RNA sequence: GAAACGGAAGUGUUUUAUUGACUUGUCCAUGAAAUUCCAGAAUCCAUUGCAUACGACUUUA
RNA sequence: GCGAAACCACAGCCUGGGGAACGGGCCAGGCAAAAUCAGCGGGG
RNA sequence: GAAGCUCAGACGAGUAGGCAGGCGUGGAGGUUUGUGACGAAGCCUUGGGCGUGAGCCUGGGUCGAACAGCCUCUAGU
RNA sequence: UCUAGUGGGCCAUUUUUGGUAAGCAGAACUGGCGAUGCGGGAUGAACCGAACGUGAGGUUAAGGUGCCGGAAUGUACGCUC
RNA sequence: GUACGUGAAAUUGCUGAAAGGGAAGCAUUGGAAAUCAG
């Protein structure tokens, strides 16, 4: 709980609303956000109802110029992202100065994927949801009203996941080698009283 | 490189503030690591610094800093209230500000 | 006469004035807009441009219903005319101008515009039938010159460590 | 004992800054439904006597002394026993001749000049 | 979204208009 | 030429807190020695005569206000051993500054503690840590913990962690 | 200075080599201070008619 | 090249609400990027 | 400035209406050994000061021949 | 004793009779509005608080503490897909 | 300089500074630049 340059969220089994409240809380609080992996957000509710309310969205337009009409973004990281901004003051420069310091992206991206990913337990189903109850994924939602990217971040993270399962046996390895060498080293059963 | 800092992360919030009426003689400022009212007594008294950066060169420097001194906790969640020799602008809501460990009491 | 700007001393100046002349005013602030800043040979070239028709003079703040075109993409809009009548007396002003910087002693080859202005005159009244049909006279001068381009204190603190710095290196 | 103003900026007549008809002295709304007048929120305030300020320090200027206002050296006399809290201003229609010559007569008073050096 | 027919919140004549009749209404069966 | 009325303040001698005893370790908050470790000598009227062993750390007979300095649960360096009494507020007394006209870069050459500072008050400093390191040098640690400076970290915070 | 790897926005990763460094690992000696109570291109002119109210466009030049 | 007039508190996007008169100013949203040209007349 | 000084307490929306005290304009009588070609009035000003306010003084620039404070009177204020 | 301005109306309250698919109409009192700004009910002539000189500090009313929005994504027990 | 005492405002041009995504104006607090003052 300390002030970080950039936050990551691995937003996989988070609340859409919940995670979006914090998030906006936190760039008013003036803190980068990169929220990763947005098609793994949940939402409450069972899917048919939760397409009816996105569908029932999509009906909002203009009726001169709908290119000036509402803009309805099919992208999770966008649902994310309109979610957001929605919690937010954007009308103002403050608000508008705050959506700037968001970045919510489909998987994880290379820039992002070397770096730790905080979770928020705030906004997570697992915590949040009383079980039986039923819910939906935003990657899914957005695959049936329009967005047309599933399979690509699906291979994309599947290859990601790979890599870094690699990434974490190496680097298992190393730790339980510099684990074995601890209880070697004397000093650490000769003066451990003070609890290290 | 990390033999310094006596100083403690805190965040200007907003203004001492009604739904539509805002006070800026007294700001709103968040703590890092301050999570209790009852925590905050500890920051109570302390004085906070606001650093910022200008232009122009004032006695050979680019920094100008306000002071201030945390007066009373806000609310359960650990902010508190400070008061500043000169109001803080309301451009810088968000901003970082350094409450430092002196007039300590311990 | 003392005219808008301070320059016009005779260290690198020469007038030149036209006033009450059967010119539009927003044509002339055109030409006016256009011409300033320009060098004086190449002032006379573009103003001879515009009387052939090869250079248009761009209309930037009275553009109402002016006609785009592609002569004035050298200036970044589209809103160009050909005022002939307000060119002709710029040119004879520029030339005027000239004639005073040689009387004057200067050198002509880095002559350039430095102040050239527009202002409205007396209002001419003619009927019309009843309205009328107020003619707007310009007031025009010109101004052609040759081109020409910390004790901050210390606190005891801050000097005292300045020093000691100083011997540390 | 200090100076304290309790307001600083000047009223303005209201849509003053609309109207160049309209002067910028203070003229009190006469409406019986205008929103100045009826004191509604983020509007220009009403010169009230709440507004005055200390009595001990009213009049003074930011270094305590009462301007007062001086034509000749007469005046320059009379402001011999209150030095202290009166300081001489030269009549804006005074010549140069009379306002050296009054000038160091204040100096040799010792009477503060809020204007001497002009 | 609302996902309703029609919208759950009302008008101030609408609102004003059920403390208007239901009053009546306890009249009426007093 | 008005007679202020007698104001009826007295001045009464401070009561200093408790944890600020002679022969304590204590962190500087603030000055030019921020974040320096020092032992304190005794208590003055208002602020404390403290200084670290200058063998050690390099920190002079300096006044420090007792706001400023953190109080450790370090183990108590003894002290009875030196005289504290020469320690006066006349003795820390900075003279007169005599008028800002000064600092022409002739002030600060013969400044530092070339000049200026006697020979007699580095007797004094010197026969103070002669009294004071046979001490902490018969303790473990205290040497390289007086030598060391403080500073925070991430993960630390000051109202829950006890000096 | 050379090898390998990383393409989702590769914002970098490993592997070394040669050296120049500093090497708190532990134990000793020197100086700090009066900072004596916080601060090469394109366009105009010209040309084209696959285009065209004027711009623009499509060609030549 | 010459050169007007009517009109003019200020202006200028839409949806729901603002008890009414819903309006352009207020509330909550969609939105929102200079300067312009020729049409058509919906909105006064 | 007895038309003054001093101590204390309570009180403070305001239309119709009632009462009281002040700011400013033209002219008249009295006074200021009053201001002025070494610059009156007027005007401009991102300067300074005073008063809750009506308003007043003042710095700089322009300007050229008159003008103002105090107590009364008066009104095409 | 005399002397300015006004003698209207809207909203709700409790007492009755005449009433009808259905509202409704006529009385008496009471207050609020009108001369009244402020906090809250997303905003509002009639809803909940509160009657207004210029300021500093403290504490509340009504309403609130997920974000917009200052304030607990508090504690405890149930209901609901 | 006769279009002539003084020469205001509306309005206009130039220069310099600054702001600008379907209003602009104003008020409160403070920063930034400029300026004055004790």
């Amino acid at each position: 709980s300390e002030f970080q340059k950039v936050v990551v969220i691995d937003a996989k089994g988070h609340l859409l609303g919940r995670l979006a409240s914090v998030v906006a809380k936190q760039l008013l609080g003036g803190q980068k956000v990169v929220v990763v992996r947005c098609e793994e957000l949940n939402i409450s509710g069972h899917f048919f109802r939760n397409k009816l309310k996105y569908l029932a969205y999509l009906r909002k337009a203009c009726r001169y110029n709908p290119s000036r009409g509402a803009f309805h973004f099919r992208a999770p990281s966008r649902i994310f992202q309109k979610a957001v901004r929605g919690m937010l003051p954007h009308k103002t420069a403050r608000g508008q100065a705050a959506l700037e310091h968001l970045q919510a992206v489909e998987g994880i991206p290379p820039p992002f994927d070397k770096q730790k990913r905080v979770v928020v337990p705030a906004a997570l189903r697992v915590l949040r949801l009383k079980p039986g109850r039923k819910y939906c994924t935003v990657g899914r939602l957005s695959s049936e009203v329009g967005w047309k990217y599933n399979d690509i971040v699906a291979k994309l993270e599947e290859r990601r996941k790979v890599k870094s399962a690699a990434f974490y046996q190496a680097k298992l390895a190393k730790q339980k080698k510099i684990a074995s060498a601890k209880e070697a080293s004397p000093v650490n059963q000769k003066l451990s009283q003070f609890g290290y | 490189a990390q033999g310094h800092r006596l100083y403690v992360k805190a965040k200007h919030l907003s203004f001492q503030r009604s739904k539509h009426v805002i006070h800026p003689g007294t700001s709103i400022v968040k703590i890092e690591g301050c999570d209790s009212k009852e925590e905050a007594q500890f920051y109570l008294g302390k004085r906070v610094c606001y650093v910022y950066k200008s232009s122009k060169a004032v006695r050979g420097s680019k920094i100008r800093v306000i002071w201030g001194t945390i007066a009373r906790p806000h609310g359960n969640s650990g902010a508190v209230r400070a008061r500043f020799v000169h109001n803080l602008p309301a451009k810088t809501f968000g901003s970082s500000l350094r409450v430092m460990l002196y007039p300590s009491n311990i | 006469v003392r005219y808008s700007a301070s320059p016009a001393l005779e260290t690198k100046c020469a007038k030149a004035r036209g006033a009450y002349l059967r010119t539009h005013f927003k044509n002339s602030r055109e030409v006016a807009f256009t011409i300033n800043g320009m060098s004086l040979k190449k002032a006379f070239i573009f103003l001879d441009n515009v009387k052939e028709h090869k250079q248009a003079v761009p209309f930037r703040r009275f553009n109402g219903g002016v006609g785009r075109t592609a002569q004035g993409k050298e200036f970044g809009v589209t809103q160009a005319r050909w005022p002939v009548k307000s060119v002709k007396f710029f040119y004879d002003l520029l030339k005027n101008a000239e004639a005073n910087a040689e009387a004057k002693g200067l050198d002509m080859d880095k002559l350039i515009i430095k102040h050239v202005q527009v202002n409205a005159a007396p209002k001419q009244r003619r009927r019309t039938y009843v309205t009328a049909y107020l003619s707007s006279p310009s007031h025009i001068e010109i101004i052609v010159a040759e081109e020409e381009e910390t004790v901050s204190r210390v606190s005891l603190k801050q000097g005292a460590k300045a020093r000691n710095l100083a011997a540390r290196k | 004992v200090n100076i304290i103003k309790k307001r600083t900026k000047p009223f303005k007549r209201h849509q003053s800054d609309r109207f160049k008809r309209v002067g910028e002295s203070w003229r009190k709304p006469r409406g019986i439904d205008s929103c100045v007048r009826r004191r509604f929120r983020g509007t220009i305030s009403m010169p009230k006597i709440g507004y005055g300020n200390n009595k001990k320090t009213r009049y003074c200027m930011p270094n305590g002394l009462k301007a007062f206002l001086v034509r000749n050296v007469s005046d320059v006399e009379l402001l011999l026993m209150h030095n202290k809290t009166y300081a001489a201003e030269i009549a804006g229609n005074v010549s140069a001749r009379k306002r050296v010559e009054i000038v160091e007569k204040a100096r040799a008073l010792g009477v503060k000049v809020t204007n001497a050096g002009a | 979204v609302s996902l309703k027919k029609k919208s759950k919140r009302r008008t101030t004549r609408l609102r004003s208009r059920i403390e208007k009749k239901a009053a009546e209404s306890k009249r009426k069966q007093k | 030429e008005n007679v202020p009325k007698k104001a009826r303040k007295a001045v009464r001698p401070t009561k200093l807190r408790a944890s600020l005893a002679p022969g304590t370790v204590c962190i500087l908050l603030a000055g030019r020695f921020r974040g320096k470790r020092v032992v304190v000598l005794s208590q003055l009227e208002d602020t404390l005569v403290v200084t670290g062993p200058y063998k050690v750390n390099g920190v002079p007979i300096r006044r420090v206000n007792h706001r400023y300095v953190i109080a450790t649960s370090a183990p108590k360096i003894d002290v009875s051993g030196v005289s504290v009494e020469k320690f006066t507020k006349a003795y820390f007394a900075k003279q007169k500054r005599s008028g800002p006209v000064k600092k022409d870069e002739a002030f600060f050459a013969e400044n530092a503690p070339k000049n200026a500072l006697p020979a007699e008050r580095i007797a004094d400093q010197k026969a103070v840590d002669a009294k004071l390191l046979p001490a902490i040098k018969a303790i473990p640690n205290m040497k390289e913990y007086l030598a060391a400076s403080f500073a925070l970290s991430n993960g630390d915070r000051p109202h829950l962690m006890k000096f």
